[PDB]
């Protein structure tokens, strides 16, 4: 009978942007409601609860979230997205007078504010003998995106932002490797639409 | 800590009984374990009131628990399945639910322990022509070669642990995706100002911690034991 909905499994956000995260609860009786947070390796933490007192409730970093019976609602917002943020956020709901119940989780990714992308794809040697080496496609803004390889002895990862507090930089990359012979970073992200201006050395 | 969890991480083959512990220090009545999956958040295994009260879960098949103490709180996979490789946690509650959260089990099930394996750990050396264009050099670090999908990634500049400038892949990829034991591979990136890759002082290590073998498991190949161990790889600092 009692059940807490949260759609969409991943979820994107522009960084400086008001963050939204929704929930809902199928409850008869109104039920305690709960937003919890996790980070990478790490354990569940509390933002905010719902426990009929105020219906507008606050929680830490400037999180808040309001119960609206009436649309059975009780979605997570803060003001602005910052790089922080990223982690994955779990709505809670009380159930049967005994336990609390999970949904199934968002995850947050907020996404760099690029003001000058500078596209490029770079060819990195082991640092030990090798004929052995990686391509890194980098510096792209946020209308990138990487796609799967199309060749089942090419290795390409999924896109991460790297945040560099010593220059408060961030940036977008993507890396690919193939133990073949004919390999080129010319060639690796072949199966994705990168931008028209993408720097490859020589 | 007022709950805590045994053991904090644990291989084993399938077909072994395995048993995790939760223990409190408020003697809170209400004690749970949970499991957490990719894409379905925490699911509720089994929960117990009080000494010898146990009340099932949505998901209590395979597993079995028992309330020992007021203190603790056993949780056991009766003849473990590659389908029980999760992160476990307990949790107490008060009477209003203030829950308390242990900080987790990682528990991976493996059907063969022959297939174990550490990574191999290379470090990449930044491109000249990204030093040119930006200014910048990105170091990466790839592990290949490891089974299971069970380590963790950090690097390490003059000896010390870096977060700033590190993106690493939040899951490793299958090596060959059409294989249920497939190896895995994982990369992670450090980027530092192009002067501080340019100081040949400078020492840059990726550490993965690789989680394996016991000492207390049967080894039978002329390969090194796969054995829970750190494999590294460093790079220094270099002019142009």
């Amino acid at each position: 009978a009692q059940s807490v909905t949260q759609l969409g499994s991943h979820v994107s956000v522009s960084e400086g942007a008001l963050v939204l995260l929704r929930c809902n609860y199928s409850s008869s009786v109104p039920p305690y409601l709960f937003w919890y947070v996790q980070y990478p390796n790490q354990g569940l933490q509390l933002l905010l609860k719902y426990t009929s007192a105020a219906t507008l409730v606050k929680g830490i970093n400037g999180f808040e979230a309001e119960f609206k019976k009436s649309e059975t609602s009780f979605h997570l917002t803060k003001p602005s997205a910052h790089m922080s943020d990223a982690a994955e956020y779990f709505c809670a709901v009380s159930e049967q007078d005994d336990k609390i119940i999970f949904g199934k989780g968002t995850r947050l990714h907020i996404l760099p504010n690029i003001q000058n992308p500078d596209p490029a794809v770079y060819q990195l040697r082991d640092s030990k003998s090798s004929d052995k080496s990686v391509c890194l496609f980098t510096d792209f803004d946020s209308q990138t995106n990487v796609s799967q390889s199309k060749d089942s002895d090419v290795y390409i990862t999924d896109k991460c932002v790297l945040d560099m507090r010593s220059m408060d930089f961030k940036s977008n990359s993507a890396v690919a490797w193939s133990n073949k012979s004919d390999f080129a970073c010319a060639n690796a992200f072949n199966n994705s639409i990168i931008p028209e201006d993408t720097f490859f050395p020589s | 800590a007022d709950v805590t969890q045994t053991p904090r991480n644990r291989i084993t083959k399938t077909g072994k009984r395995i048993m995790l512990e939760c223990s409190q220090t408020k003697g809170h009545d209400r004690m749970y374990w949970y499991r957490q999956d990719p894409g379905l958040g925490l699911r509720l295994i089994y929960y117990s009131f009080d000494v010898k009260d146990i009340n099932k879960g949505e998901i209590s098949d395979g597993y079995s628990v028992s309330r020992q103490a007021q203190a603790k709180f056993s949780l056991s996979l009766e003849s473990a399945i590659p389908n029980q490789t999760a992160l476990y946690f307990c949790a107490t509650s008060d009477e209003s639910y203030g829950y308390t959260f242990g900080s987790g089990t990682r528990l991976t099930v493996v059907e063969d322990l022959n297939k174990v394996s550490p990574p191999e750990v290379a470090v990449f050396e930044p491109s000249e022509a990204e030093i040119s264009h930006t200014q910048k050099a990105t170091l990466v670090c790839l592990a290949t070669g490891f089974y299971p999908d069970h380590v963790e990634l950090s690097w390490w500049v003059n000896g010390k642990e870096v977060h700033s400038g590190v993106c690493t892949d939040p899951q490793p990829l299958k090596e060959q995706p059409a294989l249920n034991d497939s190896r895995y591979s994982l990369s992670s990136r450090l980027r530092v100002s192009a002067t501080f890759w340019q100081n040949p002082r400078n020492h840059f290590r990726c550490q993965v911690q690789f989680y394996g073998l016991s000492e207390n498991d049967e080894w039978t190949q002329d390969r090194a034991k796969p054995v829970t161990q750190i494999v590294s790889a460093e790079a220094w600092g270099r002019a142009d």
